[PDB]
């Protein structure tokens, strides 16, 4: 289908997108 | 059931794991629907213990997940392998997490083994043997 | 190597009086499917442990357990 739900990051890959943000 | 306490650890925990799922309920203990889930994940805990390891985690005292995994229902279970978040079709319309109290505990282990079947064999879907809609 | 491997068995319609056909093979079960014996899906189990409720054969994977 169009518009497929796609899957979360990696907690690891989260915690260094929140150390990007910072 | 061991918790998880900051985001380190949570990191450490789906790192620890070549050959199980690593199942994650994000919550509170003092949360109503979170204690039904809870008791459900330990009574089956003991059965999956080949392909399943549990672990709560307190998403005040660990806000770290919040924004990505979009933690904003009570109660949510994920389920990790090798490092790779597994979704599942619970024909819920949301293949991410389950996020309500799940009662039938047969059906959790069905659940927890297809994603391990699943994972192992490569899937990152795989549909839950009841469809929850 | 100590358990017996998964069986299965099913009935055509999900109801108490239908007639149960069993047990198969996974990858018995698998050919079935990818040939269109069950079109419209069976309502099967595993039967290891016989405490079990049925689901539809559309939602389950055969080639999981082969």
């Amino acid at each position: 289908p169009l518009f497929q739900q796609r899957p979360y990051p990696s907690p690891g890959a989260v915690l260094r997108a929140n150390a990007e943000a910072s | 059931l061991p918790h998880l306490h900051n985001g380190w650890q949570v990191d450490q925990a789906i790192l620890s794991e070549e050959d199980r799922v690593v199942v994650i309920r994000f919550g509170h203990d003092w949360d109503p629907t979170c204690m039904k889930m809870d008791e459900v994940l330990y009574s089956i805990a003991e059965k999956v213990k080949n392909f399943a390891v549990i672990y709560l985690v307190d998403i005040t005292e660990v806000p770290d997940f919040n924004k990505m995994y979009e933690l904003y229902d009570p109660c949510t279970v994920m389920f990790f392998f090798r490092n790779k978040h597994i979704m599942i079709d619970l024909g819920t319309g949301n293949n991410n997490k389950i996020n309500w109290a799940m009662e039938d505990k047969q059906e959790m282990v069905d659940i927890i083994e297809t994603v391990y079947r699943g994972a192992r064999k490569g899937r990152g879907l795989v549909v839950s043997p009841k469809d929850y809609s | 190597h100590h358990h017996m491997d998964v069986m299965w068995e099913y009935k055509w319609e999900n109801t108490g009086d239908a007639e149960l056909y069993g047990p198969f093979t996974s990858a018995q079960m698998q050919t079935w499917v990818s040939e269109g014996y069950f079109p419209d899906g069976v309502y099967c189990r595993k039967l290891d442990p016989p405490g079990g409720q049925f689901y539809n054969s559309k939602r389950i994977d055969f080639d999981l357990y082969t």
